[PDB]
């Protein structure tokens, strides 16, 4: 309640900015109101931070290599620069995959081109072409490169996409250059962009003329789950106890020849709108696959997202579908029983950068709590249109 | 709620005229509003009586850009009815220089400096060239109503017929039509009736005809029209009779250029030109 | 990336190779090439640089960031409608006009239209 | 062995009446001389020629469709020995207004008008803005020398102070120098000299004073110069004495413009304004 | 040869690879790759697939031949100025308007530009 | 099952009513179709949603930047029961061609998704008097799979109806178009019954029901309403229902036999329309 | 010399309406030349006395091209010494419709068949949309009077409605006027004021009115103009008014569109 | 010319593609490949190669661009592609623009 009060507060808060600080923020605070169907005119979002205020924001590096790239467990991602964003970013996201590191799998090692000052003024080209040489010798397994560029790769304008190029055509490699310098875009929102952009133009594209993959009605990629402590794996579970086959992740514990089996699959279920709506967006307008937001963060979310996904099959699919709520519902119930009566009526307060604000609400309300605030470090106007009837 | 724009080349008094003329009707019951559009910010300092108003390009410069611009610090209400703004324009040689009139007419719909009190708006605007931001009411739609101060030289007849012939251009796009022709004096011969005669060859009616008078030389000084030092002046009754013929004003014709040799040989007869 | 620039001023379309993403902006590459862009300013707001420029690999339309300055500049000069405006807002999808002198290359085919004039006619 | 050469100016002071006869002077001296009338009025040449008006390159290029068929000659025409081309203008209203000076240099260049078998090349260029096109001949170094024709006008001298504000800011990337300023008599007593304190806070020099001479309406009738309709007359006299030290010009400064207050107190200093006091504001 | 292909129907422009001087025409190329120039007749007489073209390596301009038939269908669809049919008669240059069942793919980088709508408007 | 239709004619003889009166009669039936108005006045679907000119594609279009920035609700409206309802539109006179609305409405509802699995039919309202252009597109690009003729006894929609099957065999080979029938809208003028009978069999299709004039249409047209909702007991109620079961169980999708214009001639006079013609 | 167009729906008397107008113009010794614009080649069988004049996109395809053609064939004088030239269209679904119109006006000029003195042309040209070839002589500036043949119904109405904004779009461009409102009798009551009433909706004055009779059938047996098959008659007569108040009409006004509602408000006022 | 005709000098010899039907047919492409492997074989000392198209390569469907491109940058040297079928043009002019 106290929406009166909510504004009083929001105008006191904001009393200690100079006037172009306070000005520019006063626009990306908001009271809620369940009714608006357009956001834009209540509340602003993906601008720039204003200088020395201390954001939570990251940078494009981090939601390129740090968010998309880096699950992919098959790739070696190499640190295009400095040692300190590739050494900052090892192994701090729990993105859980199955493998043998340093073999056939690379996810929590940090492979850097270590720029020194010759480097700066020179340039890393040659100095690239040896690092892709040696890579190859050093792991054998490794089914992919990919270049994540840090700031003083765009700084000092050296061409990793030729070199991309030369070395692939070389060594039969695929060789992916991102361009996800950090002071490119305001957030890790556009390193979530140039990500995808890499990945349909140098990886979607590959599996086109063949046809040796033998399809299913009942085809799906999961996309923009990437296995955060193993939600990938639950709801892959969830999925295939419902009668459908997962053919794809992206990107936990994803695979590259998964990531280019991707065009045969009938649909593509999309757990994260920010990340990922580019290559949804791209496949549903190339290949003609549909694709869906659904919501597995707490039962209710769980079985509505359920009974929606088996709505775009045959009766089977729904019929196991009913089969798979029926047997989950027993243990769900037991833990509201267990849980709900000590959590029951607490106010919980939210800050997280996409979706996942939104998107953990239901859970929440599913023990009784409620949640007075919901925050976003880097979401789009979208995303407040989806998160404006939740709150 | 008419919005009227006044074209005419440099140093013919277009900005005086427009300040008396807007002075004229402030004083009787209509609440109007100045917008300069000419790159000098000289064409409010009779209503705000200061030495130069901070245009919107100014101040929007210091202040970052024009989103942290408020309305309140480039609005000023000198006298009471009276709203006045300086457009402003970029230094010379920096890219076009029309393009403060964009930024400030852009600002003011955006502001909502147009609402529920306005009678007249009128823009004072460079006339010597229409292109660029100059050219932007006609274009937009912006002035529906445009008055051209004129005088017996040659170059300020050229300059009218350039006005009308970009007028006739966004005809159809847009109600703008031309509503009359406005002559300043100098003290030369056969002036009134040579500018009736372009009015007549060009379908349009003259609307008044102010002579030179040394009234205005005293209120230069005071930084002040002539109605409001002399309310008992000749040339000030002369802009009122200005003044009501403006707002009872009817006809705004299609204007009909008027070509090389047809305007020199109306410059021939009368003895302006040899 | 290649570049092909487009002008009444120029008697023939020219094709040029440009590395993506340099610091040096498409004024750099315009500028080593000879094509005569009107660069008016070194602060980034005549707005003199504003060219049209047109994807032809529209499969291949790479996500930028639209800085406050670009934009206000082409509000000023009127080359931003209100859709393109939200569309590089919501989608970080770039607008078809642009300055020169702060457009970043990137890793596609584009056409590059000037007219010689200032932006703002 | 060319001297590229630029005048400025408010509209309609007599730039291109000034123009023509200092040119039609300098034929006299043997110079070969060309007149590219960069003013979208496009009569800068009307004086050369005895014509009505010389056809401009933009109409031309929209009669026969684009500027790559057009002819040279056809775009070029001699009289009096002196070559003469007009830029004209795009319809009022569209485009550019400094349009027609952009496409006539680039073709003036690419044809070969441009070469140096020529000891002189004039632009008249409109100076009561300066933007793309108008400005165009400052910015790509395709006129080192510019004389700015000024008046005892307020709105002269302000566009005066302009054109200079413009040389200054491309002084760095260019050789385009300030020459010298043009006087033209507005019947004006202390004009002569009020034009010389503002070449001196600019930087530069008076090059001359043109006397206001009822004999240049007698020339403009017959759509011919002063120093041909009338030789032995003193203002062919005037024009030959500016011509002389146009040549014998070799003071080329970079100017220092002056603000809107230096210029209004230079007003009052000669009497054209009177002295404004702050006490006499509210009557 | 590359050949990009833009239309106010597609939704982005498209870019394809062709092989230069097919008896199959430009024609052939659009039909292959899906777009949607309209084709309304197999005499070439009819002005529907009339586009524009554009040579975007000013520099590698190749010379055809304008025949005769493809003029007077461009003439009857008001598409093609007087100074364009003396250059190709004279320079043997093709005209900034083409049918595409009647153009032949050259070795260069070409725009090419369609409304959906038939030649005449 | 997504049985796409067309309804051709001369303007100004009664496609529009005619369409809504049997598009209101097919959703009595419980049958799910759509109504897209290929007409540049765009008046096709005022009777369907009872509120004015329905907002059409090409001003959508417009004020906003583009059109695959346009929703999809926006312009496609549900009434009558949920019969949705689209305008093309046109452009500005004497702008491009006439017909381009058509082109790009079509287009867009493709691109959306428009064209849904539980769609029953879609009728396509479009001016006949030019074949060509964007009102020949629908039969070239296989958008309608048959088409139904409006037609009179006067010269004029005779000669339309004949053109408008000169463009179906002409696409006949490349598509499923086909012709399914004609209907005869009347005018009160004597003998004109047998006279689409008669120019039906000439072409060698069938006549859909011939539809008598009356009063009553403008009375439920003033009001803004289909005849068949204003009144369902009047007998132009049944009749209009009677046209739609007739298009329901239509099966003779005929290719046409255009015929040549002095046959049309000779086939007025035998009929007592045209007077007999003497050269001398 | 004079250029006009005559506009119209298609099927509400625009041809002959045209060939009796010119009939009475070279009664009074003017030399008038007939273009049909009308993919419908029956805009000259009255004046000719023919079955089907002989189009000249008909004589091109079968003649080979354009370049081929001759005057002589495709210029044929009739009575009163009127040059009389058809334009057919190409067939249903191959191309523009208005290609004809294009090759015609194109290949007329090529000829130099306009400054043969001739004091009066006249086009008669296909209005039920306004694009493409049809819309040429408003677009390219070839026809300075244009007057619009309607009555009292949606369509002539909504037809008058859009030629009218093809007018103003090409005003600023060239000297393009609508000269008036030809209005045609279909026999319905208080159609005269509402017509008129269209008409200063517009500004524009209308020319004249013409009544529904069957001497135009009796002549269209004969493939005589009215004007020459009886020149006592009423309707004879007529034309000779509408004639001379064409002729001599000094009064061009540029035309300002009228809404929807504002035209449906005209039609229901008028008890229809 | 001054030169050892077969040795440095070739203005005098006829080396043609020599097509039959199954070239016609089946590509035709992969003749001219190994045409211009047997060139450099048997005259090591020519400092480049043009191919003069006759009309049935334009007329079945042929694409001597790659093939100069691909045999080009093998062998390092010049391969010029001439796109001069006779049916192109309606003379010997439009052979000398091609
Ligand atoms: N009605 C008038 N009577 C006498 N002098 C006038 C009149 N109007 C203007 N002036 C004089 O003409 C000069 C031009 O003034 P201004 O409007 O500032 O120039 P511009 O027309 O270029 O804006 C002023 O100095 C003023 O004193
Ligand atoms: N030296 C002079 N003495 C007297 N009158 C002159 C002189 N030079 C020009 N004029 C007059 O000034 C008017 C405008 O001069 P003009 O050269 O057309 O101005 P602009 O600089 O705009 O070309 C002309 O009508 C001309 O008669
Ligand atoms: N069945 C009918 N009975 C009587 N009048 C009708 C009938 N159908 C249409 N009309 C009348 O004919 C006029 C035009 O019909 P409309 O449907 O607008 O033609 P179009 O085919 O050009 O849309 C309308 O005003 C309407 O009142
Ligand atoms: N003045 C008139 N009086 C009676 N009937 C007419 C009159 N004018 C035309 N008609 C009839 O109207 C029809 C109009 O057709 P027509 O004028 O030949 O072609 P268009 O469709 O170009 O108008 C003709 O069949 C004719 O019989
Ligand atoms: S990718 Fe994104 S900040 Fe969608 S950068 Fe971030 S593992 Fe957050 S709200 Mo850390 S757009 Fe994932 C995210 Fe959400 S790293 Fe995780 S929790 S659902
Ligand atoms: S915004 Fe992003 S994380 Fe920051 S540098 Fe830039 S790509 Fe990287 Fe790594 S090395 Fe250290 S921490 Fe930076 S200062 Fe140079
Ligand atoms: S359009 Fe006009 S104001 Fe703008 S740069 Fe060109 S000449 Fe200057
Ligand atoms: S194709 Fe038909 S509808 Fe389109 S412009 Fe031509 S005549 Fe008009
Ligand atoms: S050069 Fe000034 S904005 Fe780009
Ligand atoms: S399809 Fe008819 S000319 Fe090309
Ligand atoms: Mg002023
Ligand atoms: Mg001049
Ligand atoms: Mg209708
Ligand atoms: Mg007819």
């Amino acid at each position: 309640m106290s929406r009166e009060e909510v504004e009083s507060l929001i105008q006191e808060v904001l009393e200690v900015y100079p006037e172009k600080a306070r000005k520019d923020r006063n626009k990306h605070l908001a009271v809620n109101d369940p009714a608006v169907t357009q956001s834009k005119k209540c509340i602003i979002s993906n601008k720039k931070s204003q200088p020395g205020l201390m954001t939570i924001r990251g940078c494009a590096y981090a939601g390129s290599k740090g968010v998309v790239w880096g699950p992919i467990k098959d790739m070696i991602h190499i640190s295009h620069g400095p040692v300190g964003c590739g050494q900052y970013s090892r192994a701090g996201r729990r993105n859980y995959y199955i493998g043998t590191t340093g073999v056939n799998a690379f996810v929590t090692m940090n492979f850097t081109s270590d720029f020194q000052e010759k480097d700066i003024v020179f340039g890393g080209d040659k100095k690239l072409a040896k690092l892709i040489d040696e890579v190859e010798t050093l792991f054998p397994l490794n089914k992919g490169i990919s270049v994540q560029s840090e700031c003083p790769i765009g700084l000092i304008g050296d061409d990793i996409e030729s070199v991309s190029k030369v070395k692939g055509a070389e060594l039969s490699k695929t060789i992916v250059p991102v361009r996800c310098e950090g002071f490119r875009g305001v957030s890790q929102s556009l390193g979530h962009h140039i990500a995808n952009d890499a990945v349909r133009d140098w990886v979607l594209g590959k599996r086109d003329e063949d046809t040796t993959f033998a399809s299913t009605p009942y085809d799906v990629a999961i996309i923009g789950d990437y296995n955060i402590g193993g939600d990938a794996w639950s709801s892959r579970i969830l999925l295939e106890e419902m009668g459908l086959r997962c053919v794809a992740q992206w990107s936990g514990d994803g695979s590259i020849s998964e990531i280019e089996l991707t065009p045969k699959v009938k649909l593509n279920l999309v757990h994260c709108y920010r990340s990922m709506n580019y290559i949804s967006r791209h496949m549903e307008e190339k290949y003609g696959i549909p694709w869906m937001e659904y919501n597995f963060f707490g039962p209710t979310k769980t079985i509505e997202s359920l009974r929606a996904i088996a709505a775009k099959f045959d009766e089977s699919i729904q019929k196991k579908c009913e089969e798979v709520i029926a047997k989950y519902k027993p243990e769900w119930e037991a833990v509201v029983a267990k849980y709900r009566p000590r959590l029951e009526g607490k106010r919980v307060m939210l800050y997280i950068g996409g979706l996942r604000p939104r998107h953990v609400i239901g859970a929440y309300e599913d023990l009784g709590m409620e949640v007075v605030g919901t925050g976003y470090e880097f979401a789009h106007n979208d995303d407040y249109d989806r998160t404006m009837k939740e709150m | 709620m008419r919005q009227c724009a006044i074209y005419g080349k440099g140093g013919i008094g277009k900005s005086t005229t427009t300040q008396n003329l807007v002075a004229a009707l402030a004083e009787m019951g209509k609440k109007v509003m100045i917008v300069g559009c000419d790159p000098k910010a000289d064409s409010t300092r009779l209503i705000l009586h200061s030495k130069a108003q901070n245009t919107i390009m100014e101040m929007a410069a210091e202040a970052g850009t024009v989103e942290d611009l408020e309305l309140e610090d480039v609005l000023k209400a000198g006298y009471g009815g009276v709203k006045c703004v300086e457009s402003g324009g970029p230094e010379p040689g920096v890219g076009c220089a029309g393009r403060g009139v964009i930024t400030a007419i852009n600002f003011l719909e955006e502001e909502g400096a147009y609402e529920d009190d306005l009678d007249f708006v009128f823009y004072d605007v460079l006339g010597d060239v229409v292109c660029g931001g100059f050219a932007m009411p006609i274009r937009e739609n912006k002035a529906q109503e445009i008055y051209i101060v004129c005088s017996g030289e040659m170059m300020a007849m050229y300059a009218a017929n350039n006005i009308s012939k970009g007028i006739v251009k966004y005809a159809n796009s847009g109600s703008v039509r031309l509503g009359g022709l406005i002559c300043n004096s100098r003290n030369t011969d056969r002036e009134d009736e040579l500018i009736i005669a372009l009015a007549n060859k060009l379908g349009t009616q003259m609307i008044h005809f102010v002579p030179r008078d040394n009234v205005v030389q005293r209120a230069e000084i005071r930084r002040m029209t002539v109605i409001e030092y002399d309310p008992k002046a000749k040339q000030a009754d002369e802009y009122r009779a200005l003044a009501r013929k403006v707002v009872d004003n009817k006809l705004l014709v299609i204007p009909n250029p008027i070509t090389m040799d047809e305007l020199e040989e109306l410059l021939m007869e009368f003895g302006i030109m040899e | 990336a290649t570049i092909y620039f487009s002008s009444p001023l120029m008697p023939h379309n020219k094709k040029v190779q440009a590395v993506a993403g340099k610091r040096s902006t498409l004024l750099g590459v315009a500028q080593e090439n000879g094509v005569k862009i009107p660069f008016e300013c070194q602060d980034g707001n005549c707005g003199s640089c504003l060219v049209k420029i047109t994807h032809l690999d529209g499969e291949r339309i790479k996500g930028m960031l639209l800085t406050d300055k670009e934009r206000n500049v082409l509000k000023s000069v009127g080359k931003l409608p209100k859709s393109e405006e939200e569309r590089a807002a919501v989608r970080d999808l770039p607008p078809t006009y642009r300055l020169a002198c702060q457009t970043i290359v990137t890793d596609e085919d584009l056409l590059v239209e000037f007219t010689g004039e200032p932006g703002g006619a």
